[PDB]
């Protein structure tokens, strides 16, 4: 199906922000292994793992459209030095992200495209729980303090 | 996130009905058991409790979108005395929900808030298809028949 | 049977109280939830369920005994702020819960009514020991080890 | 093979029969399931299913013997408004059919078609002592314990 | 409840298209049976499945919504003789559906009907992600390998 | 029970007729074998096997109606050299029974023999869903070629 | 452990050469999934999902010499339009990235970085039966032709 | 809880009297098994680890009553020197002590302590089905005599 021209270049931005996000998530994840922080780790990844599945939605409904995907641009990434500047720098950027998405599900509505709305919403709703974990995890440093809550990352489970 | 402040004010009014609704239902299933209708009895009390899980869905919201949420506040019970009174006044009571609902789901759409959105459009799905339907059946199968008939099915 | 006007009376306002109870509960954990600390989320929140099954005892009790349940009046909520708070008000309540309660049971061993009275017992008894133990325990825990260990224990 | 063409028009008939009482046993068993009579959504919906098959059946057979189906036409269909109407109106539908099939099995003897024959003879089978026999008993039970009586049943 | 009066008239031509799906997908699948294509008959016979899920879906809500649905009236079918033409002919109506489907989602929005909002937008995925998508990738691989390679596949 | 003379005829000629049968679909499917086309093999190896059911009741009925079942005489055999011909031999073979098994029934409604019409009313079904399966080869040699469908016979499964 | 520099630098450019061949692998991938050749589908995305952890196996090694794992680069994607044309383009990627990773080993050993070429040359073992299977491909497409080829990937098994 | 000084002594001597009995049962129940009677042995011994149940029920309810335990002060055991009178020193206990439950059930049900007095009615339903069983023996050793009775002791099962 010819998909619309904004449409596609939505996605295709859309792409370029869920490539970005999987490889400054991998990269923090790999971070954290090599610091002995197990459960971070395992987060930071299986979320590298949820924007991969996120990718390869858009890059499917970009090909469903007639549109290409661009895989080849990425955004710049925000690489953190300790644990709370990466999870400050994997907040700014999903919440970047989200506003992203709500940009392109404002104009997937309004150019009746329903099924990339919905794609786009899933995406939201993902991308907005792991914004919900985010914020625990930095109420948690604030309750506990970081010392606390680093030695809870220590275990995977 | 910092959700907007008409956003959760319509999530806490879809709350305060959300938990009365939660006892309305509650002391109807208890006065249906009262009855000896275990039927009624078993399926009002299942509808409390997917009203309780509406009501934690939205606190849930609530309280992620930097909102306190309200479990104070209450509205009018409206409690039959007899089957087809609290029938109707659940029926009543479903429908002002629905209304209240897509009025809500019109705001987030306004606001962007795409994602309060689902999660209200995922409760007017059970409102509407799951028990103002019902309501509407057991309604129209007094009608037909009779109210002796429909109450002995619900033992 | 007809239950003693001054029992069902009494029964009402443990339903007011096991109500509220719930809700403030339901607000607490998910308040907990918000803030990472899933072990005081899903105690909390097994704690309303239960609180919830309290409620529904005194509603079946109620019926039973020829009254009116008073699922519409909710008393005032004490929503703490911080995890201390939180706990010292969900003790605070639990307190005022078993006070009630063993006035309660006084009245229904005046009244002769017995079984109102095992009823209010087992309430009782999970009352005292099931969360205001608990809820002394965690506060004496805050005490020893401190808040920042304290709560590293409830992710 | 290459049918008869009398055959080929007579199969093609009883097809548009199918067809259209496939569109009115679904109709109808949405109705029943509107009014909360599941037994007999569920038993006209499994009719409907039945038509289905013997429509797929006749469409094989029609192109097998080098015709063209004819999906498109329908009959006029004859939907009721309450109970009674529906299940006469479903009675008098498989009359017709019946009459129909009698007369294309008559056909195809006398066009030496004997497969055709059978596939028909298996199709008056059903019609018959399928759903022209239920709806018999169907209707007599109405006039034996009265409609209301005969409702509660079927919910 | 008592549903938009444009609401169910569009969901009464978005009834008569599945139906019309339905025929159409029903004697392509029987024609590629027909022809020892069994691999297109099995998968258009399961689309045609699918068409009546989606009537089932629409029936159900213009029913709820208090509306009569229409499973009479019927469009023109676009029979193919070739497999290329018959696959063309359900892109084409596929194409036609989504398009229709896309304009009643956005009469449901404009009319605060949200839930047959999103029955229709299951209905316009199931439209999309999996038939049209599906005919699409047939026509491409019958332009890649060829139509008697194309056809060897699906035997 | 004593059948009647002309319906223990019919049931003898379709008798004759089912064992051709038997034989042609044999050598044919041990020709298709011979070529490494196993499905053809499968397929008419089947129905050899089918036939040979139906000359086994059409035995039994001859006997039980105090008939003498001729298992000596075969009719000509249609052999062919390839796939094609051999294919379009058998429907000439199926297209013949099927005519003299529709004779056959017709005698024997008017004789009031109505169980030996009903044996022959299975053997018809099943010839004539044997002369569905032989036209929609056909269909198939005519849509995909014949390379391609030889090609779709290698493997019987 | 603290690395050499040199190693360090390999392994980061091996680093985003196995970053871009998850990107054009998993472009490809879902082009073929796009075109219904699903066999094809399976074989990239499985040879993406290998890319992707050889470029975990990279990062770590990096990590723990002490360096700063690079994804922020990627080199240029080769993405094609047809089927052999993507082949090709895959072709020529594992062979420059093998020639890539013939010289890092080379410089592994060359600086007593015997875990570093241990790690190297697993990932050329895989990109050297990648390689194999794309030749045996393009082999493939020379035997039967393309349109042979193309039908023998429509199913993924 | 803080609970009522009466109660919390109430219990604390409820306590004493049930670790004296625990002490008392096990002497008997070793004695018992030093003679061989090893029924006697194993009713002795559970109703020990019974009262050691209700002892540890005691100390769990004066600590949550923000009392002291005492579990220093124990009672003078009687301990018989025949299975008769070790039977009878066991029925002398459980006369006094349920004349002590009753004692604080009366002073629990005064101070409005309904747990305390539910617990000490636990105990008592258990220490007068005890006092049943004594009761039971020593209707059986009037009955069958004292040989028999004793005979019956032998096997434990
Ligand atoms: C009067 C002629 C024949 C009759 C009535 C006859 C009947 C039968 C029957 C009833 C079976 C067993 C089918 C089953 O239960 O699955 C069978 C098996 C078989 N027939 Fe014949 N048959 C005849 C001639 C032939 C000829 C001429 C050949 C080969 C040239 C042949 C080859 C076979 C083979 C290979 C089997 C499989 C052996 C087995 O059952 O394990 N038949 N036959
Ligand atoms: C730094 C770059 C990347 C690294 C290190 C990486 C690593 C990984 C790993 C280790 C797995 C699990 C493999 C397994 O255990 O089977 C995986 C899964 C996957 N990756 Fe990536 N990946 C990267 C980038 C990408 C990109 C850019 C895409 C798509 C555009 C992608 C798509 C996927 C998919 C679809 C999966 C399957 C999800 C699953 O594991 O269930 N990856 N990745
Ligand atoms: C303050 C005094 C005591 C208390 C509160 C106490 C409490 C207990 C309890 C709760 C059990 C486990 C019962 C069960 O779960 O089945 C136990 C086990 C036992 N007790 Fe005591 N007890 C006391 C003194 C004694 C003494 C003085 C003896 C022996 C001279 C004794 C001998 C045993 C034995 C042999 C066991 C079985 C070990 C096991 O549980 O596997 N106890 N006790
Ligand atoms: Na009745
Ligand atoms: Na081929």
């Amino acid at each position: 199906m010819k998909g619309h021209p904004k449409v596609v270049g939505q996605l295709n931005r859309v792409l370029t922000c869920e490539l970005t996000a999987i490889n400054q998530y991998f990269l923090h994840a790999r971070m954290f292994k090599h610091w002995g922080l197990e459960k971070l780790n395992h987060v930071e990844y299986k979320k590298s793992i949820e924007d991969m599945k996120h990718a390869d939605k858009l890059i499917e409904r970009v090909l469903f459209l007639e549109g290409l995907p661009n895989l080849q641009q990425l955004e710049k990434l925000r690489i953190g030095e300790h644990a709370q500047e990466m999870l400050d720098c994997d907040l700014a950027m999903v919440q970047e992200q989200l506003t992203l998405l709500r940009d392109a599900i404002t104009l997937c509505e309004a150019e009746q495209d329903y099924v990339s709305r919905d794609l786009l919403e899933d995406i939201l709703e993902d991308e907005e729980e792991h914004l919900d974990w985010l914020e625990s995890q930095r109420e948690l440093i604030g309750l506990t303090g970081i010392q606390n809550y680093l030695q809870s990352q220590i275990s995977e489970s | 996130m910092k959700g907007d402040k008409d956003v959760i004010d319509a999530l806490n009014r879809l709350l305060t009905g959300e938990l009365s609704a939660m006892d309305q239902y509650f002391v109807h299933a208890h006065m249906y058991e009262d009855w000896g209708l275990n039927e009624l009895y078993e399926r009002i009390a299942h509808e409390s409790d997917d009203e309780k899980g509406h009501a934690a869905k939205l606190v849930q919201r609530i309280l992620f979108l930097e909102g306190v949420p309200n479990v104070a506040a209450r509205e009018a019970l409206n409690i039959g005395s007899n089957v087809e009174e609290m029938l109707r006044n659940d029926l009543a009571y479903e429908y002002k929900v629905a209304d209240d609902l897509r009025k809500v789901i019109a705001l987030c759409e306004q606001k962007k808030d795409y994602q309060t959105r689902e999660i209200l459009e995922v409760l007017l799905d059970d409102t509407e298809s799951d028990h103002m339907y019902w309501l509407e059946k057991q309604l129209g199968l007094i009608d037909r028949i009779g109210l002796a008939n429909y109450l002995q099915t619900k033992m």
